[PDB]
This record gives structure tokens, C-alpha cells and sequence, in this order.
């Protein structure tokens, strides 16, 4: 059957996937206790008579975070020993994460991995949660994909990693950290998704027009675009797309597996009622460059490829129609040698919505994820600015102590280099 | 033992196939165009 | 007491299929419990070609469902008439070949196709006569691409006196489903040359345009186009499941139908296709359906068949009717527009009788034809090739799973090839 | 067997087919579902001129609607006998054509001619024997217009051995619906001497003094106009729908009627025309028929007789009649008046005798006349199109579609060309 | 499909506005939360289940009078990103609704009439309010109009424009603003309808006498004139006529485009029992100076051409018969060149009365949009008071200050003096 095993590291892991799996509960009817008054198979794990527990990891060496968990509304949806904690947290450092304090964490668990991977049949895909910004998620979530890929050869795994803003920072070692943790993301990913803190921010205050909002706001949506994409395997629909689908149609070259995240039908609650939610209108707003969810402009670069994750009540006559309306403007470029460049696919069922949530229930929605050629500027002002602190020596003695030594920032500069001129070779026309 | 299948989309009419459009039974209801592709009958002046 | 065996490959064949055996079982009469309830003797006069008898008046069909993702097949099953299928012909896989055509034939479809080949030869050594095989995949996907042209290659080299009807769906050129459409249909027509011996060419934007300019249906969904392609397939075989005055089998369209044996891809589109708001208005004659037969709308191939001649065309009509109505009106068409035919070959387009038509129809027919006009189709999927294979885009997936490079380029060659084997005959 | 298609254009042209259509269905017994209800045989004995034949007893007209507004499709199909037409011979566009003769024939009448002629030849390759086509358009407007004209200089290169009988409302001259008619008969003008085999003018001040004096109507509004020039359209073709004593079909009339090639516009009346109060005292005989045959209020074109001679006339009388008063009448017409007769013809007037009278009446009878008292219609037209040019007024909207200052010159050249031909002969 | 985008710019544009919107529900049965209890597809767009959104945009820089359509009864049925609002207002300074505080709104407005655009099947024009009294009619004016010619070629906007009265002004820079914004509408609009204040005054002094009319009396005739003649798409009629039938007919000359306008009977209550309303009276009443919308004298000039768009229980025979009488009359004087001088529009609805209204419920009713050569002594006037002031150079160091420079009024003044000229040479015999 489809399995698939979400590990959460790091508190931007935890809070995400707390909002994640708050997501799940809705949709399969799993009341918080973990009783439902087979579509739970891809998520949860039948547990003898009326029982379902989820099949995910919530490790971070910060024990707050996680004791909220255990605390928390879903203290008996989790297993109580999933929930992985440590003693005192990396504070922001890759080097603590990663090398000394991440040791002793990761060999539990491993052996988490391997009795949940034993449970399930047939293992679809790893989807890790994480944030590059910080010392646990990078540091940490770099051992755990490094493990993984030894254990498990030739297995999908999926990365939703955050990345840090050009205008906010919430840290000061987020240029240092992101790109230690890159290193990692090429050679053991096979998808990268990336996510970015201020575009959805710029999402919220315009499309759900909230003049402040927190980090739940953020994390109930991004559950919304992780729920879509694994939709296939729950909810069937007219054009099935797997996890292991999403590798072979959006991923032309092994270093290039970047790419960029987008919900098209992202409206309040006052606001649907007078809005028209057409399929041709909604794909047109998924193109909309205030839309992505990295703040990045699509038009800077050239699309490579896409996939479209339609879901409810979509004809596929319209999602055809649609696609060609996006193909004939002019706005959006397309990459020579790829004429075939859009994947559909079409679920059956309408997302449901979260009650007091900020979004409203749509009859459609569409979820965006391209590789793009625009996404080496992303890359590029993170490549600049760990350069420029890094030329007077900065935050490095932090780094030295705690197992690594001076070389490896320059490995891992050079290795965005060679990322660097990979988007701009393969974009350039021939 | 096996999968949730949601309703698949029947957009007006009770059209469940071409059932009635290919063996000729349920003739005179309505279409999609009468002239121009963009107009439709019961729509107009 | 002709038998095809039927096989469905891949989402796209399992979904047709599904529609298919629900179209010929309402023909025949069978409810979906799997009883009888017809009110004629001529619906089971032969119902060997499509089914098997069992205890109790059961009738199974010869249909053998192969797939990667277990969800397909739990989806045929779910549906009505789903429960007609017996589980021994529901192989399928765990993994799912992701459209990878190098998964699905070569790393993953050996652990697949032993267990398929056993079924499939359970099924011909059953019968005591088989006609031929008859398969419905697509040509863009990886699991009824890769694994279902692995499937001719080896039914074909244990049965090279049988009939391959393929059904297969290639890729839009106006539109694009998966991104790796042309580096799945080049290596699907690269097998399918030398082993398939009827090929039929599908493709959606063909589909949806009859249900919108000619049927006027507000929303084709997912199953309606499977419903004509469902129609297309029953007329094939007209003559074997009920008589006819002039009789017309596989082997009677295939030494037809094949100038040469390189050149066997088909386009067929169904005749009686009226919208719901003008049944009451169109007279049904055999001029009116001859008039619709060659119209290029009414085709279920996106090839333009003005820009082609016509090498071979052949029509299946069906019901009671005048025969030289049927013959002068193909006399009519050769020699108004003498240029769209060719010209070695004289007296290209002929036809069959059959006098039972499909439920609540009076008059019907299924075109067959091959033309040259198919090459600027193949073409568009040739080109978008060659645009890709330059910077090797989308190939690390190939070549993970054993495809070396020289596969690819013998792909290119003889589609190159069979272009200008079509290109040639159009001088 | 005499087959006539049908063609309507614009905003005036679909109004007058549409009260057409009822008219001739109501003669043939049409009820407005499709039906026949009619109580002779004579009736259903010729309905092929005007009626396709379809399954289940359903009559389809041989009409084609066409116009640029969607507004007046909504008109046709919401009123009565609107159910009639076949739905696939509802082509037109949506840009709407705004009275402007170079859009109606230029820019947007590329992409609508197309699918149009392909409507058109399949109404005319279905029947077995054309005899032409009977198209009604207005030449005030640009919708009927300069679309209208397009068509048929278009079906003469395709049919140039069948009739174009068109019904063409000309401007007034005390009034003035549009601001550009001199604009856009000037220009229609110019495509009729040449395309259209003849032409019957009509036009609406000398209908609403019909529906005023002799008719005396409260409230005429265009549903009756539109039923004057109808009871004639059924009356020139009466001959063709119905047996006869002395036939004159559509050709009949036309080498009768024409002297010249340029010279093939009518003046025309619908003779028994008689109010409501006046219906008992009016006594239905040939000789009161005659004169109000030749009464110059009865014409239905704002031409006066009395000021021109005529060439040829015409008389199409129905009912059970003997043929000395269809003669003597004629016959007195000319040696009561004999200068109003162009003196090089012997015997100017013409009559034709068909036996079955129209529904509910007993005699009728309508005329058709060639005179040269229609040069001040056309002078008229010409002395305001060029006021109208020497101030190039109105014309930088028809510069823009692509009409050069030349096309304008060369109309009004043929004006002035037409205009004396008919007062050479006049002299 | 038939549909036409009202744009209204500025508080002379939703005071209208208000009015209009008010009068197109009521011959649509539209309650003001917007649910009927399929002729509005030219003024509404069917939106999910049973609600209708209007076609329209109410844009204007100063929020005082936009933020009344939100707060007031209308609130449910406009969508709120439809209207749009601004920080400050324009203070009637063209300067600032074209160049300094013009543009940053300009960006937004353009974004909405593309989402209409793409939601309407096939457009037949843009309904345009504003007046050039003020800043931000003349300044947002100008611009919208030139950035919808660029973006939407060949499309006949149709606009309706208010226009400084001789004798009585409301503010003191009025010349400066009409001659400034008339120069970009010579260009730009194709078909335009001349309005004035004072005319109505007198209107509904002498013919619905009222003493002390008010702004909301005045468009609620004007909101008649509107839907008068845009019901002949909106209902069938005899003789109908489209927006695209007036541009071809009431335009001599690409820059002769500036057409009077009248209404015809503007009777109250108490006035419409003794009144005989018959075709031939009322259009009788229609040409007379008392009607007309603008306070300028059609006896000076020459009729070029005038359309008349009956509405009611009008016989195509009697609108024939008052064609006659017109032309016979000595009094109105067409132009010797054009002879066919009319055009007749009869449609078979007669207009809706609004409850708590000034005007009656009336059978019959005829909107006169007549080109004339009286015209021109309104700009004669305008062109008088222009220089008067600008000899002096008065009121012009709030113009230069906000982005113009000084060669624009001198360029305006040379392109408004052309006009004059020009009508002159028009009207003048050949
Ligand atoms: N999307 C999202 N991002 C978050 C959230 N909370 C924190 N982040 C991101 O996480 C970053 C903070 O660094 P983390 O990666 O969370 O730190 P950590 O993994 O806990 O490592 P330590 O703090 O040393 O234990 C911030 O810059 C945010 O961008 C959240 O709730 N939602
Ligand atoms: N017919 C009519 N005219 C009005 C109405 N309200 C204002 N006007 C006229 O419109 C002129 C100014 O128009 P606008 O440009 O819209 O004024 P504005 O939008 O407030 O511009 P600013 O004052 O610069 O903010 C005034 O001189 C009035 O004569 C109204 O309700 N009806
Ligand atoms: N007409 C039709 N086309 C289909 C159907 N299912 C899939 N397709 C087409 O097949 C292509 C995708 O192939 P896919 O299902 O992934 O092939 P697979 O790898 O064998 O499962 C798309 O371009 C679809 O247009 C169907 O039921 N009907
Ligand atoms: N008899 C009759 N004449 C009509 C009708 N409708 C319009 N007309 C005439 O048509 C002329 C205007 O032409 P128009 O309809 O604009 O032509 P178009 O551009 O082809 O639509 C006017 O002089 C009317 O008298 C009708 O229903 N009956
Ligand atoms: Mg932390
Ligand atoms: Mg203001």
C-alpha cells in the first residue's frame, strides 16, 4: 500500500507538522484521541481495535517544543515515544547539530525509522520538515539524510526545507547555516522544495488580507500545499500522480531538484462568496508571481518543468483549456528544449478547511510546484552574503570549536559554485 | 480493504454518460452551443 | 468460434478497458452480476469471442488486468461491472513505474510479466481457436508503455501466427499530460514497429474536440472520452460477436488495411455522433452517415487527413441497409476527391455489411483508415525528441535503470525511418 | 424537385424570415413542433422545395440564419415557428457588425464566409436539383448588407448556373433609419448588378402606406410588415409548391421579366389586399383584381408608376380562374394606358395561372414589374451618397477596416452607369 | 455574449455611480446583498450559487466617498478588492491625478479591469464616468482612458463626462482642469456624451420642478439617460441598436465626437395623469433647448446627426412619422450635407422607476444623443475663461510644482483652439 514517513526536525519541523497533522485528523475524520467514529493507510497506522497512530518522528534536541506536543490537544493521537527529545538544543549552530550533540539522537532515531518502516508494506517516500536557518534543523537534519541514504538506496525522499528572506532574518548565522545544510540537500535529496518565510507572509496580508500574521497562519497553509501534494495517494481522481512520479517529471539533471511551491486558490472568508472560482482562473492565478510562495520572480529565469496538483471538482476538458491559455502569454517563459513541460493531476475531492481557520472552502484548488531557472537568485543572495561575513572571520570560533574545522565552509561555498553556474548552463539557450 | 473514491464531477443535467448521446434516447435536451461556440440555449435576451 | 484474448496496460488502458467491457457487455446483454437478460438469440450466438462460459451461466471475460499501481486495479473493481473480471487475471505490482519506460520494461516488468505471460498463455490454451490478441495501453506513460510493448515482444514471439490489435493513446502535440511524453512514445513505437501487427492511434485533444464541436457536451469528464474509444473498439470486431451479409475479421482488415508491413497505424472515428439538441433534426440515410464518416472533425485522431493521401481506408457499417448505398457512396467519395486518395493504389476505400447495429442505433459505421497523414503526428513527437535528447534532459532516470545510449538513438532512427517511409508513398 | 435554399442576413433579414417561414408552413400545414397537419394531399405533394424530410415525420426548413448579432438568434428562436430550423444552420459571429458596410464585408466577414459556404453546400448537395436561392437582406444596414453581398458574389463563382433571387429593403426617402444608408446601398447596389440574377426591391414607407390606406392598420408594427413582403415570397414560388394550369417557376420569371443583364430590379404588389371592414363588400373578381394589380399605391416599392414606363410586368394569379380575364386584363391594361408601356415590346405585361389559391382565400394574385420609374429611387440614393462624399462625412470609420477612397468612386460610378440606362430606354 | 465595464473615476463617478448601480438592480429584480429571488450579463456576472457581482470599478483617490459604498446599503453586493481607494486626494490639481499621485493607483486599476476582462466571454465597451472639474476626473481620467487604448485596442469606450456650467461653477480652477483633460480625450475616447450641471438644474426646475434640487436627484436622471441606451443590448426591441452602432453613425469626423444628450419625459408624479404622452409629443419634446442636458442653444448650430432610442409601447410607424415632422420644421436645421439625419432605436421595455424617486412610472420614454455644431460655443467658452486666467498666469505654480512643466497648457490650449476651427469649418456651407 502507499506509506510514507514523515520526519520533522527542528522546531520550524515541529511547528509546521503540529499544524500538518492537525490537517490530517480533518480530512480522514480522525478525532484528536486517534478513535475514528481506507484512505488513512497513506498517514496513519491501524492499531488493534479503533486505534490510529501516526506515521511520523517529532525529533529536536529542544525539549520545549516538543513537551508542548506531549502536553498538547494530541497527546494520545502521537506515540509517545515517536516524539524524540534531547537535552539542551544546538543553539543555532551546524556544528553542534551536527557533530556533537546531534550524535547520540540520531542513532535513536534510526532505530524510530526502522521499526516504522517494518510496520508499513510498501515505503513511497520520505517527507522531511526543517528549517536551513537553524543550527538543529540543518545540523541534525543533514545526519538524518545522510543515514537515510546508506539504509535506504534508490528510496524517494521529499525536502521542504526553509529558506532564510533577503529582508527578514529572524537569526544572525542564517547565511552560515544555509549553506552548510545545501550541501547535504544536493547528493542525498532527490526532491527539494523550497519555502520561504516573507512570501508567505506578503500571501497573507494581501490574499487573506491579515494585517498581522504568526507563524500559525503561516504553517496551517503550508499544510494545505503538503495535503494536495500527497492527495493522489489517499483520495483517487482521473490522472493519479505518485511520489515517485514527482522525481522523473521534475527532475531533468541530478544536481538540479529545486523547486518552487505555489497554492492558486488562497481566499477568505467574506472574500469567495463574491469571487467566481473557475478552473481557468485559478491556474492563471497559480502563475501569478505575488502567488509564490518563495519570494522570487518567476520572470527573472525560465520555467523548466511543472506539475499541476488539481483537486475537486475539475473536468479535465478545462484543466486542458487552461494549460493552453498559460502556454500562449507571453509572461511566462518556457525552456527551449522542453516542450513538453506541464504535468497534470486531477483529485477528486475538495480540500477540506480547518474550522477558525483564515481559509475559506473552495470546490477546486490547484497546487503549483515548477523547476525553474529563476530560483538561482535564491541561491545566489545566500551565496553573497555568507561571502561577505565570511571574509572578516565571522561566527566562525563557534564552528571550530565543536568538531569542524576551517575547510569545511569552503567546501561548501565551492559546491554552491558549481550550483550556481548549473542554472545558469542549463538555462542559457543552445 | 481499499480505496476512498470521491464522487466524480457531473457538471449539469444528471449527464452520468453518452449513453443517451450515443444510443439516441433522452433527444432535445439541451447543448453546449447553438451558434457561436461561446453562447449556450436558456442564455440571451 | 474466433477468440481475441484481451489484455489492458497501465492506467490508461485499465480506465479504457474498464469502459470498453462495460460497452460489449450492455451490447450482449449480460447484466453486471453476470447472468444473462437479453431478449435476442443472436447475442448468444457468439459470445466466445469476448467471454468464457462458467458454472451457473457465468460469463467471464477473457480480460487480463496488468498494471504497477495497486490503485488502478482497485478502481476497475470498485466501479460498476467491475466484479465480471476474475481475480486470477488481476496481476499487478507494488512499486509503480512513475512513467519511467526504462522501469517499466526492463528493472522492475521482469518480476511482472513471467506472471503475466502465465496468465495470458492460461487464457489462449483454453480456447481452441485464437484470432488475435487485443491490448489498450497508452504511449506516453511508463507502466502500459514499457511494460505493455515488453508484453508484444513476447506474446508475439510465442504466437507469431496471431493477430495485435494495440490501442494505443499517444501523446498531444497541442497538449502536454507528463513531461516525458516523447521519450516514452519514441521508445513504444520503437517495439511496436516490428511486433504489433494492427496498431490504433488515440489521442485526447482528438476526443475532445468531437464532444465539444459535433456531440455539443458541456463537460466532457474523464470517462466520456473512454466511451467513444469504447465505441471505436466494438466496431472492430463487428463481425466475429454478431453476422453479417459481408464478413470482415481482423485478418480480413489486416491483409487490407497493410500495404506494407511497416506501415500499420490506424485512425478510426465512429459515424453517428449528433448532439443531444439535433437527434429530432438530422435524417439518418446512408449518405448523411458516409458525408460524416469523412470529415475530418469527426475523427478521433488529431491528424489532419487533408494533408495526406489516403493509402488504405476501410468501413465496418452495421445495421440493415442497401448495400450499393454503402458501395456508391464510396464510389461517390473516390471520385470527388480523387487527389485525397492515392493513386497506386486503386479503389482505396472499401467496405462490410453487418445487419446488427449497437443498441438504439439504426445505422452505424467504424472507419478505419490508413494514411499518410499520420506522419506530421509522429513527427511532432520525433521533434520534441530530438530537442531533448540534445542536452539529455529528463535521462538519468533512463539510464538508471539499465538504458544505455545507444537505445535512444536506434529510438530516433527508425522513427525517422518509418516518417519517411510515409513521406515517400505521399510523392 | 425544384430546390430552393434559403439564406437570412442580419437584423432585418432574419426578421423577414422568420414571419416567411411561418407563412409557407402554415400554406404547407406545418404545425410549429414539426409536424404535418395539413388537410389535402396537394399539400405534402411538393414540400421538397422548401422542407428537408427527417426521422419520425419531422420537416426541417432549408433556411439558413445569419447575422453578426447574437440579439436577433434570440429574437427568431424565442418567437413563434422558431423551433423549426435545423440547429446546425445557426452560424454567426459575436463582434456584431455596428451598420458599417467595410466591417460587414471585410474584417470579420473572413472568418464567419467560411463556415458559412460550408452550411450552404451542404443544403445544396443534399437535394438532388437546384433551382436557386432565395436570400432577403436590407441595404439600409451593414449586418445584411455588406455580409449579405459577400455571400453572394461568393455562391455565384460556386453556382453560376442556378438563379439568386434576393428581397433587398432599399432606404426612404422621407426617412431615415441610419445615418449611413446612402453609404451602404451605394456600395450593396454595386455588388447586386453583377451577382444577383434579379432583385425585388422592397421597402418600408411604401408598406406603411399600404398598412395605412388600403389595409387601414391601427398599429403596423414590423411583424406585419414582415407580412407583406412574405405573402409575396410565397406567391413568386406558388407555381413551384403547387400544380398549376400555367406554371412559371423562378426561372420562368426570369427571362421573362429582364430585358438586360443590368436591368433586373422589381417594383412589386400583393394584389387582394383589403382591410377588415371592407371584406364583404369587396367582391373577388379578375377585373377588381386588375386594378388594384395596377393601382400605383399597391406597389410595394416607393417608385411611382405613373412617372416611367414599363419595360416588363408581370402576374402570378392563384386560384380557380379562367384564363380571358388573366388575358383581357392584361389586355385592357395596355390600350387603356399605352404610354405608360415601353412601346418596342409588344404585349409589356405577363400573367401565369396556378389553381390552388392560398389558405382561406379565394382568388389572388401577386405582381411582379420591370419599370423604368425606379431610376429616381437609385437617382435619389446617388444625390445623397454624393453629398455625403464630397465632405467625406462617415467615411473614416469605413476607411479603417481596409476600403480605399477608390471603391467609393467606382460604386457611384455604376450608380450614375444605372441610372441612365434606364432612362435611355426611357426616351 | 454582450457586456459592457462601467469604469467610474472620482466623486462625480460614484455619486453617479450610486445612482446607476441603484437603477440596474431594479429591472433585474436584484436585492441589494445580490441573490435574484439571464439578461444581466451586460452589468452583473453569475457568481457560485444565486449571487451577482456588478461589472464595475469604483476607483477614486480620496476615500471619503468610496468608503460610503461600503458602509452603506450596497456593501454585500460590490466585491471589496473591486472598489479601490487611495490615501489622499487629488485636491483639483490634474497634476496630481496624472503624474504625482496618479500612478500608484493607475497600477492596481489596470490589474482589475484584466480580471474582468479574462471573466467576460466577449466585450462590447467601457462605459467611462468622470468630470473635468476636478483633479482626479480629469487626472485619473486622462490616464485610464490612454492605458485602456494600449491594452484594449479598437474597443469603443463610450464615455459620459460632466462638463463646468457658465453660470454657475464650483470651484475656481475648473478652466485649467477641462482644457487639460480634454486634449487627452480628443485622442483617446471614441465616443463621448456631453453633461452639464446647471441644464439639469434647469430640468428639474421647470419640467420635475423641484426648487432646491440636490447631487442625488440630478444622477438619478442621468442613471435614466445611461440605461436607456444601453437597454437595447439588455432587452430586444425592434429596432435595436449596440455601442458600436453609435460610433459609426453619430461620428462625421474622428475628432467631431462630442455628442449632446436629452431625455424625454423627465415628469414627476402628480404631472403624468394629465399628461397625453404620445410618440409624437415626446419627440417633439426631446428637441427642445429645455431638454437638453447642456446649457448651450441647438438653434446656433446645425444637427449633423442626432439617434433617437425609444423605450415602451412604440410603434415602429409613429417614431416614422415624427422622423417627418422634425425635418419639416424650420426650427431644427440640419447641415446641408447630410440629408439622412437620423437614427430610430426602439426597444420594448419601458424604463423602471425608482421607489422613493422624483420621476414617474412612464410608458414611453426617448434618450435624443444628437451631434451637433452647437457644441463648439461650449469650448468657445471654455476657451474664453482659459485665457483669461492664464494671462495673468493664475492658479499655475500648483500645476508646474507637481510634475508638469509649463509646455503642456500651451500645447492643450493650441489642440482645444483646432476644435473651434474645426467645428466651424464642419458647419460651415460647401
Ligand atoms: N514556516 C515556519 N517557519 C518557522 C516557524 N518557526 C520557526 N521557523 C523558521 O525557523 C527559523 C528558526 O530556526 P530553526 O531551524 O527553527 O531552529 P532549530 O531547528 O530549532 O535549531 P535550534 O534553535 O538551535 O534548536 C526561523 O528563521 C524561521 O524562519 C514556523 O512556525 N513556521
Ligand atoms: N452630476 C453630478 N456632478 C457632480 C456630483 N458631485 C460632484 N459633481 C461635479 O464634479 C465636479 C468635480 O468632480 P470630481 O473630479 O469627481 O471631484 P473629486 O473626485 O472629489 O476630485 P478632488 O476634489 O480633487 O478629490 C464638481 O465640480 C461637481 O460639479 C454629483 O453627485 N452629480
Ligand atoms: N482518453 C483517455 N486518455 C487517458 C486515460 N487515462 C490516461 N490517459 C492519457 O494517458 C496519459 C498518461 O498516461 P499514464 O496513465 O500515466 O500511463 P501509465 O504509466 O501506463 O499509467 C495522459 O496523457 C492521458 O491523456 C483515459 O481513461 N482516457
Ligand atoms: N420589414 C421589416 N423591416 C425591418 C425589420 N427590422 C429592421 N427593418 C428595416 O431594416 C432597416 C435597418 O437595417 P438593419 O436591420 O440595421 O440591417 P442590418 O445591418 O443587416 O442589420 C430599417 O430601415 C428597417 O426598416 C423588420 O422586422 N421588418
Ligand atoms: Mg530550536
Ligand atoms: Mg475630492
Amino acid at each position: 500500500m502507499r506509506e510514507v514517513i514523515s520526519i520533522h526536525i527542528g522546531q520550524a519541523g515541529i511547528q509546521v507538522g503540529n499544524a500538518c497533522w492537525e490537517l490530517y485528523c480533518l480530512e480522514h475524520g480522525i478525532q484528536p484521541d486517534g478513535q475514528m467514529p481506507d484512505a488513512f493507510n497513506t498517514f496513519f497506522s491501524e492499531t488493534g481495535a479503533g486505534k490510529h497512530v501516526p506515521r511520523c518522528i517529532f525529533l529536536d534536541l529542544e525539549p520545549t517544543v516538543v513537551d508542548e506536543v506531549r502536553t498538547g490537544t494530541y497527546r494520545q493521537l502521537f506515540h509517545p515515544e515517536q516524539l524524540i527529545s534531547g537535552k539542551e538544543d544546538a543553539a543555532n549552530n551546524f556544528a553542534r547539530g551536527h557533530y556533537t550533540i546531534g550524535k547520540e539522537i540520531v542513532d535513536l532515531a534510526l532505530d524510530r525509522i526502522r521499526k516504522l518502516a517494518d510496520n508499513c508494506t510498501g515505503l513511497q517516500g520520505f517527507l522531511v520538515f526543517n528549517a536551513v536557518g537553524g543550527g538543529t534543523g540543518s545540523g541534525l537534519g543533514s545526519l538524518l539524510l545522510e543515514r537515510l541514504s546508506v539504509d535506504y538506496g534508490k528510496k524517494s525522499k521529499l525536502g521542504f526545507t526553509v529558506y532564510p528572506s533577503p529582508q527578514v532574518s529572524t537569526a544572525v548565522v542564517e547565511p552560515y547555516n544555509s549553506v552548510l545544510s545545501t550541501h547535504s540537500l544536493l547528493e542525498h535529496t532527490d526532491v527539494a522544495v523550497m519555502l520561504d518565510n516573507e512570501a508567505i507572509y506578503d500571501i497573507c496580508r494581501r490574499s487573506l488580507d491579515i494585517e498581522r500574521p504568526t507563524y500559525t497562519n503561516l504553517n496551517r497553509l503550508i499544510a494545505q500545499v503538503i495535503s494536495s501534494l500527497t492527495a493522489s495517494l489517499r483520495f483517487d481522481g482521473a490522472l493519479n500522480v505518485d511520489i515517485t512520479e514527482f522525481q522523473t517529471n521534475l527532475v531533468p539533471y541530478p544536481r538540479i531538484h529545486f523547486m518552487l511551491s505555489s497554492y492558486a486558490p488562497i481566499i477568505s472568508a467574506e472574500k469567495a462568496y463574491h469571487e467566481q472560482l473557475s478552473v481557468a482562473e485559478i491556474t492563471n492565478a497559480a502563475f501569478e508571481p505575488a502567488s509564490m510562495m518563495v519570494k522570487c520572480d518567476p520572470r527573472h529565469g525560465k520555467y523548466m518543468a511543472c506539475c499541476l496538483m488539481y483537486r475537486g471538482d475539475v473536468v479535465p476538458k478545462d484543466v486542458n483549456a487552461s494549460v493552453a491559455t498559460i502556454k500562449t502569454k507571453r509572461t511566462i517563459q518556457f525552456v527551449d528544449w522542453c516542450p513538453t513541460g506541464f504535468k497534470c493531476g486531477i483529485n477528486y475531492q475538495p480540500p477540506t478547511v480547518v474550522p477558525g481557520g483564515d481559509l475559506a472552502k473552495v470546490q477546486r484548488a490547484v497546487c503549483m510546484i515548477s523547476n525553474s531557472t529563476a530560483i538561482g537568485e535564491i541561491f545566489s543572495r545566500l551565496d553573497h552574503k555568507f561571502d561577505l561575513m565570511y571574509a572578516k572571520r565571522a561566527f566562525v570560533h563557534w564552528y571550530v570549536g565543536e568538531g569542524m574545522e576551517e575547510g569545511e565552509f569552503s567546501e561548501a561555498r565551492e559546491d554552491l559554485a558549481a550550483l550556481e553556474k548549473d542554472f545558469e548552463e542549463v538555462g542559457a539557450e543552445s | 480493504s481499499g480505496r476512498l473514491r470521491p464522487g466524480s464531477p457531473r457538471g449539469a443535467d444528471g449527464r452520468n454518460g453518452l449513453y443517451g448521446v450515443l444510443q439516441m434516447t433522452e433527444a432535445g435536451g439541451t447543448d453546449s452551443w447553438v451558434g457561436h461556440p461561446q453562447i449556450d440555449p436558456t442564455k440571451g435576451k | 468460434m474466433r477468440e481475441i484474448v484481451h489484455i489492458q496496460g497501465g492506467q490508461c488502458g485499465n480506465q479504457i478497458g474498464a469502459k470498453f467491457w462495460e460497452v460489449v457487455s450492455d451490447e450482449h446483454g449480460i447484466d453486471p452480476t453476470g447472468t444473462y437478460h437479453g431478449d435476442s438469440d443472436l447475442q448468444l450466438e457468439r459470445i466466445n469471442v469476448y467471454f468464457n462460459e462458467a458454472t451457473g451461466g457465468r460469463y467471464v471475460p477473457r480480460a487480463i488486468l496488468m498494471d504497477l499501481e495497486p490503485g488502478t486495479m482497485d478502481s476497475v473493481r470498485s466501479g460498476p461491472y467491475g466484479q465480471i473480471f476474475r481475480p486470477d487475471n488481476f496481476v499487478f505490482g507494488q512499486t509503480g513505474a512513475g512513467n519511467n519506460w526504462a522501469k517499466g520494461h526492463y528493472t522492475e516488468g521482469a518480476e511482472l510479466i513471467d506472471s503475466v505471460l502465465d496468465v495470458v498463455r492460461k487464457e489462449a490454451e483454453s480456447c481452441d481457436c485464437l484470432q488475435g490478441f487485443q491490448v489498450c495501453h497508452s504511449l506516453g506513460g511508463g507502466t502500459g508503455s514499457g511494460m505493455g510493448t515488453l508484453l508484444i515482444s513476447k506474446i508475439r514471439e510465442e504466437y507469431p501466427d496471431r493477430m495485435m490489435l494495440t490501442f494505443s493513446v499517444v501523446p498531444s502535440p497541442k497538449v502536454s499530460d507528463t513531461v516525458v511524453e516523447p521519450y516514452n512514445a519514441t521508445l513504444s513505437v520503437h517495439q511496436l514497429v516490428e511486433n504489433a501487427d494492427e496498431c490504433m492511434v488515440l489521442d485526447n485533444e482528438a476526443l475532445y474536440d468531437i464532444c465539444f464541436r459535433t456531440l455539443k457536451l458541456t463537460t466532457p469528464t474523464f470517462g466520456d472520452l473512454n466511451h467513444l474509444i469504447s465505441a471505436v473498439m466494438s466496431g472492430i470486431t463487428c463481425c466475429l460477436r454478431f453476422p453479417g451479409q459481408l464478413n470482415a475479421d481482423l485478418r480480413k482488415l489486416a491483409v487490407n488495411l497493410i500495404p506494407f508491413p511497416r506501415l500499420h497505424f490506424f485512425m478510426v472515428g465512429f459515424t453517428p455522433l449528433t448532439s443531444r439538441g439535433s437527434q429530432q433534426y438530422r435524417a439518418l440515410t446512408v449518405p448523411e452517415l458516409t458525408q460524416q464518416m469523412w470529415d475530418a472533425k469527426n475523427m478521433m485522431c488529431a491528424a489532419d487527413p487533408r494533408h495526406g493521401r489516403y493509402l488504405t481506408a476501410s468501413a465496418l457499417f452495421r445495421g440493415r441497409m442497401s448495400t450499393k448505398e454503402v458501395d456508391e457512396q464510396m464510389l461517390n467519395v473516390q471520385n470527388k476527391n480523387s487527389s485525397y486518395f492515392v493513386e497506386w493504389i486503386p479503389n482505396n476505400v472499401k467496405s462490410s455489411v453487418c445487419d446488427i447495429p449497437p443498441k438504439g442505433l439504426k445505422m452505424s459505421a467504424t472507419f478505419i483508415g490508413n494514411s499518410t497523414a499520420i506522419q506530421e503526428m509522429f513527427k511532432r513527437v520525433s521533434e520534441q525528441f530530438t530537442a531533448m535528447f540534445r542536452r539529455k534532459a529528463f535521462l538519468h532516470w533512463y539510464t538508471g535503470e539499465g538504458m544505455d545510449e545507444m537505445e535512444f538513438t536506434e529510438a530516433e532512427s527508425n522513427m525517422n525511418d518509418l516518417v519517411s517511409e510515409y513521406q515517400q508513398y505521399q510523392d
